[PDB]
């Protein structure tokens, strides 16, 4: 019944892309519309699974723990909640910038995901968490925590850049697409963005305290999050 | 611009009474109050304002705010319709589970919770069947797919919604809860069908035949396919159905919602007009329209915490039931839509009065207006006097979303058209005509040789290459394999019978066109066919029935193979009635339709295509003696013995090269038998291969129809259960079954002539009128009885002679019996026999026992105190005093009472007082008896034609007479029930007029 974020995101990237590459025939026998839906369907649950948990976001923004942290494992049927923080840690944030940057990239390539105005205002509460990663730890993309694997939490290279990245996209972005007006954008706060890239340009060579370097850098500086405008540190 | 400002206001308006509760994440409304749940038909009315709202917006393009306006309504409309696709997604075990054996257990629960979009209320505590939400849901879903809105989704969700509409189908023939979930008037946990609901789902299924939920970029794999047999069935059920609201309430007012704007599911206008007037004249008020008669909702009374109410109802709801406006709204909808500008005017000007504001002076419309307890008197004295005060939920989503879509369309800012892109405003336009087509098809070439030397032309089962001839039992089992999912655990379409406006149209299957021979003619499945006579005359009935309707887009096509069974005896020519038939079908007339003979090739240019994207890739002498055995009905006698002994399954050993079933046996017997044409083992295997006729479902439900009871079998007592609801075709197999217990051929009797009435029923609905229940035993016995008088032979001579007849003759005998022609004693057993009685019978009985203490049938008693429980036209009067009638078991006897009552309900209008006591209609008859005997005693007649019934005492001369005359039977009855009056009255006569 466990379900990731992160295999469903990658899931609607696949379906996404296989969309896209249909989309060149005119007599597409009513399959690139399937693909496109699969996409929003897997991003519409995503969307609904956050938004089950607003008091969680709530807490999240004022102190950032672990112990009130958003969920990273939901139930595949009915997207309830399965194992709780003395288990996991569900302390992930790398899930939620792939999910922002991956939701800009749908709405710019042309798509309808959110809906109303409260989804915008979660959307812009789920950046105003994000804009605070450079402080706080996390369990990374691994969901160990660190090497030694002792439930302990560091600050990781490739969770900064993904948020950096995020932030950038998600920077002056309009939620509706075309059919948009000047109240559905989204504010993003400039120093926080600094203070993210001055966190991400000095660990950069490493991955973390305790990794001198990890293969999970790899997404960070290419196709998925393309976040290092230095080439030669790249 | 002025209609921005309007449009403006309007938004505003919805945003601040409807929008507000939107409830995000999942997207479903609250139903008003402190309720926190949510109902799927109260969500989809209220998301008609917003709906308006976005297409009005949408119109005025060309800036940010006005497409963003109308881009944020459509997508919260969508959002809702997911929130609400999500909710019936949650239960497809149930749907799965409902889709066999129809059971109130088996439904989806029509009360869904909140956020979360779990469970509310389990299985048991409300009822969860309701086809009229999920048939709006699809309803509207098609309406706004078809406008442009994108809901349907996925592939899964396609098949998902073909299984629901397989599941919706069979509304016409089970029992629902309505739109109020409360069965009928008295809840009793009981429920009932209803018009509302069997004409919505027509509508649904009407509005999804071919739809694309896909868009315009959608495949051929997206579509939905909708057989028209079951739009047609609750067409015909709308309409022998709605002369009132249905069988316990003689009128509702949602009909409304049938016969105008949602889903305009009705046609003959005139039907329309009178139903209007009859809810205006019964149920209008001074602050809108009441639900129904006797309703106890909301009332000062009946303790508001309980629930079940007891049968008590006979003032404390009457005259002073509450108002709901929400009829007003629907009737300013209905005429703002058709044709109609003044009713809207004036019942915009009456619906404003009674309208109640709110916080910054908002329009609020109120649920409903109740009476206050003190002035209950005077509302009864007199009605419609005095003054209700506001209740319910202030803030009615359902209300205020139909007066606010009302008042846009009203104003202009939107269109009819708009709403219903399906153009169903349409459906009361008249059909000219229609043109069916038909070709005849010879198996081999001596036929097509014979027909050829009889001046018809024709082509035969070869040289057609392209197109191939299957029977429709194969077209059943393609469409068996139709929404099948694996995943989803979803097991298609049931297996099931397909009419005649099935088969009628073309199929292509895998670039191969396709043509189905009509069900019927099936020689395997029912020996019904085997009658020459019987074809032709439901030949003509098809021909008819496909004429009278085709709903269905484009031309029909009807294939007629020439087997090898209707040839004559020395199979060398066509039967005299085939002959004429194609010879009037040549002609371009048969029966009720107009026909044109041609080939499969010519009729291929024009007709009705449909392509199935879904298929794309000691015992031993026993034997011996069996073997042996001349005489024919004896080797069926053999059969049957072994079979029940120890033959279920077993093989005989008969043959020794190959070894043959019983079953295998038993079908070349009955192969055998069919070229003889002798009807006396027909029955028997029959019977014993447990063949059931097709459609007997559709036969009991079209027979339940017309309010009718139907007893199977000969009536003792305890058993023979009447039936008073539709039940699946499982349930009735195994009912009559019952029924005909060990005998074997009762059954398949019953089936026959059941059948039988259900054919007639449509052709001459005049002959079943003033009857109430029909017992298929007594009938039985009545025929028998009149084959034994016939031929003066024994009762078994009789029974076989009965069996030996051809379906034809069995027709032709109870048509001959049911008009009752061709002896005065034998027409009194007829008439008591199968109940006969006048249409004003009713209203005279209730009248005597309002005007009388009760009545005694020499055991028993009827009170008179069921007068105020019950009304002349509540069918629980019909069983009532039908049990209390059926008591004496002498079909003479009960003629007898019939006049008894006339004529003491005749005096009864003569004399204006009251009885005061209890009369007996036996001692009346027996009074009448002994005058009669005494009178011709004093005439000078013997004793021979004196003579006294051995069972009633009753002389032979009495049922002789004639009911009119100087010395009737009807003047005898008088002054015996004079007498009687005399005798208890205070030693006076009170008759004066």
């Amino acid at each position: 019944q466990k379900a990731k974020i992160q295999d469903s995101l990658y899931c609607a990237a696949g379906a996404w892309a296989l969309a896209l590459a249909y989309r060149r025939i005119d007599d597409d026998k009513g399959r690139t519309h399937e693909l496109e839906h699969s996409a929003i369907k897997c991003m519409r649950g995503i969307l609904y699974c956050y938004m089950r948990q607003a008091d969680k976001v709530q807490q999240f923004k004022q102190d950032p723990r672990p112990t009130t942290c958003l969920h990273s494992v939901f139930n595949v049927h009915t997207g309830d909640e399965l194992l709780s923080y003395e288990e996991y840690g569900h302390l992930q944030i790398n899930a939620v910038s792939l999910y922002l940057l991956y939701l800009v990239e749908m709405i710019s390539s042309g798509l309808q995901i959110i809906y109303n105005t409260d989804e915008v205002s979660f959307i812009q509460n789920l950046v105003f968490c994000v804009e605070r990663v450079y402080r706080v730890p996390d369990f990374g993309v691994w969901e160990r925590g660190s090497k030694y694997n002792n439930g302990s939490t560091e600050l990781h290279s490739s969770s900064v850049g993904l948020a950096k990245a995020a932030l950038e996209a998600i920077n002056g972005f309009n939620l509706f697409g075309n059919q948009g007006c000047s109240w559905s954008v989204i504010f993003v706060d400039l120093d926080a963005h600094n203070r993210n890239r001055q966190t991400l340009c000095s660990l950069l060579p490493r991955e973390s305290r305790s990794h001198n370097t990890d293969a999970a850098l790899l997404p960070c500086i290419s196709y998925p999050a393309f976040a290092l405008d230095d080439e030669v540190l790249f | 611009s002025n209609s921005g400002v309007r449009l403006d206001g309007y938004a505003r308006l919805v945003q601040q009474t409807i929008l507000c509760h939107q409830n995000p994440v999942t997207g479903l409304l609250p139903a008003s109050y402190d309720q926190k749940d949510a109902w799927v038909r109260d969500n989809v009315y209220s998301i008609l304002a917003v709906w308006g709202l976005g297409l009005a917006y949408r119109k005025n393009a060309d800036r940010d705010e006005d497409k963003a306006k109308a881009y944020e309504l459509e997508q919260s409309v969508v959002k809702l319709m997911r929130g609400l696709l999500h909710c019936m997604i949650r239960q497809v075990d149930k749907v799965e589970s409902f889709k066999y054996s129809q059971s109130t257990k088996d439904s989806l629960h029509a009360k869904y919770n909140t956020k979360t979009c779990a469970t509310v209320v389990g299985d048991d505590q409300w009822g969860h069947l309701q086809l009229d939400a999920t048939s709006v849901y699809l309803l509207f879903l098609a309406q706004m797919t078809a406008s442009g809105l994108h809901i349907i989704h996925s592939l899964d969700e396609v098949n998902f919604i073909q299984n629901l509409v397989f599941y919706i189908e069979a509304a016409y023939k089970t029992a629902d809860f309505g739109i109020w979930e409360r069965g009928d008037k008295t809840n009793q946990g009981i429920s009932e069908l209803n018009a509302s609901s069997v004409g919505m789902a027509k509508a649904a299924l009407e509005a999804l035949d071919e739809l694309d939920l896909f868009g315009v970029k959608g495949g051929p794999q997206s579509v939905i396919h909708v057989l028209a047999d079951e739009v047609q069935h609750c067409q015909s059920i709308l309409n022998s159905l709605l002369p009132r609201a249905s069988t316990s309430k003689e009128v509702d007012a949602s009909l409304l919602s049938v016969v105008s704007f949602p889903a305009f599911a009705v046609e003959d206008s005139q039907l329309v007009e009178l139903t209007k007037q009859e809810i205006i004249t019964k149920l209008q008020g001074r602050y809108g329209c009441c639900r129904f008669l006797r309703d106890g909702y909301k009332t000062p009374k009946e303790d508001p915490n309980r629930l079940y109410y007891e049968p008590a109802e006979l003032k404390l709801f009457e005259n002073i039931e509450c108002e709901w406006p929400l009829f007003w709204t629907y009737f300013i909808l209905d005429g703002v839509f058709s044709g109609n500008a003044e009713q809207v005017q004036e019942y915009k000007e009456a619906l404003e009065a009674v309208l109640i504001k709110g916080k910054n002076g908002v329009p609020l419309l109120p649920e409903l207006y109740s009476v206050p307890p003190d002035r209950v008197d005077e509302e009864y004295q007199n009605p419609h006097t005095v003054d209700r005060v506001p209740m319910g939920k202030l803030p009615h989503m359902w209300g205020q979303s139909l007066y606010i879509l009302g008042s846009l369309m009203a104003e202009g800012f939107l269109a009819p058209g708009e709403i219903d892109p399906l153009n169903r405003r349409f459906s009361t336009v008249p059909k000219p005509d229609v043109v069916v087509q038909v070709s005849i098809l010879a198996e081999t070439e001596e036929i097509k040789t014979i027909l050829k030397d009889k001046g018809i032309y024709v082509e035969t089962i070869a040289e057609v290459y392209p197109i191939r001839v299957q029977p429709a039992r194969i077209l059943s089992h393609i469409y068996s394999s139709l929404g099948c999912n694996n995943r989803m655990k979803l097991s298609g379409r049931p297996y099931r019978h397909m009419g005649v406006l099935g088969t009628s149209k073309l199929y292509d299957i895998r670039k191969t066109i396709f043509t189905f021979t009509p069900q019927f003619i099936d020689q395997q499945q029912f020996y019904l066919a085997l009658d020459n006579k019987m074809i032709v005359e439901m030949l003509r009935t098809d021909l008819s029935y496909l004429c009278s309707r085709w709903r269905m887009t484009g031309q029909p096509t009807i294939t007629f193979p020439i087997s090898h069974s209707m040839l004559d005896e020395d199979g060398t020519s066509l039967n005299s009635s085939i002959l004429a038939a194609l010879r009037k079908m040549q002609d371009g007339y048969f029966g009720g339709a107009r026909v044109q003979t041609g080939k499969l090739s010519e009729f291929l240019t024009t007709s009705c295509c449909t392509h199935l994207s879904f298929m794309d890739p000691d015992f031993k002498a026993l034997v011996l003696q069996l073997k042996e055995t001349s005489s024919l009905q004896e080797q069926a006698d053999i059969l049957y013995m072994l079979y029940t002994m120890k033959g279920p399954d077993w093989n005989t050993e008969l043959y020794n090269e190959r070894s043959a079933t019983v079953r295998e046996l038993l079908t070349e017997l009955y192969g055998k038998v069919g070229e003889i044409r002798h009807w006396g083992l027909i029955r028997y295997i029959s019977g014993i291969l447990r063949k059931k006729v097709e459609a007997l479902d559709e036969a009991c439900t079209d027979l339940l129809s017309h309010q009718k009871h139907l007893t199977v079998g000969l009536p003792p007592e305890p058993r023979e259960k009447t039936i008073s609801a539709p039940l699946p075709y499982e349930a009735l197999t195994q009912l009559i079954d019952e029924a005909s217990e060990g005998d074997m051929s009762i059954s398949i009797l019953t089936q026959e002539i059941m059948v039988y009435l259900a054919m007639y029923m449509r052709t001459q609905p005049g002959l079943f009128a003033e009857m109430f229940r029909l017992r298929i035993g007594l009938i039985i016995q009545v025929m028998a009885t009149e084959l034994a008088h016939s031929l003066r032979c024994s009762a078994e001579e009789a029974t076989e002679g009965l069996m030996n007849l051809s379906p034809s003759a069995m027709k032709n005998l109870l048509h001959h019996i049911l008009s009752g022609k061709e002896q005065w004693q034998r027409r009194r057993r007829l008439d008591g026999a199968l109940n006969r009685v006048p249409v004003g019978f009713y209203q005279k009985v209730w009248k005597v026992l309002q005007k009388c203490h009760g009545l005694s049938v020499e055991g028993f008693v009827l009170p008179s105190s069921t007068t105020r429980e019950m009304t002349p036209g509540e069918i629980k009067f019909s069983v009532h005093v039908e049990s209390v009638l059926n008591r004496v078991p002498q079909p003479e006897y009960r003629q007898l009472l019939v006049e008894a009552i006339l004529v003491l309900t005749m005096l009864a209008d003569i004399e204006i007082h009251s009885i005061g006591s209890i009369i007996a209609v036996e001692k009346i008859v027996h009074i009448a008896n002994d005058l009669f005997l005494q009178e011709q005693k004093t005439l000078g007649a013997d004793d021979t034609m004196l003579a006294k019934d051995p069972a009633s005492g009753i002389c032979t001369l009495l049922y002789d007479s004639a009911p009119s005359g100087r010395f009737g039977t009807m003047t005898y009855l008088s002054k015996a029930a004079a007498t009687y009056v005399q005798e208890f009255l205070p030693h006076s006569i009170c008759a004066m007029q």
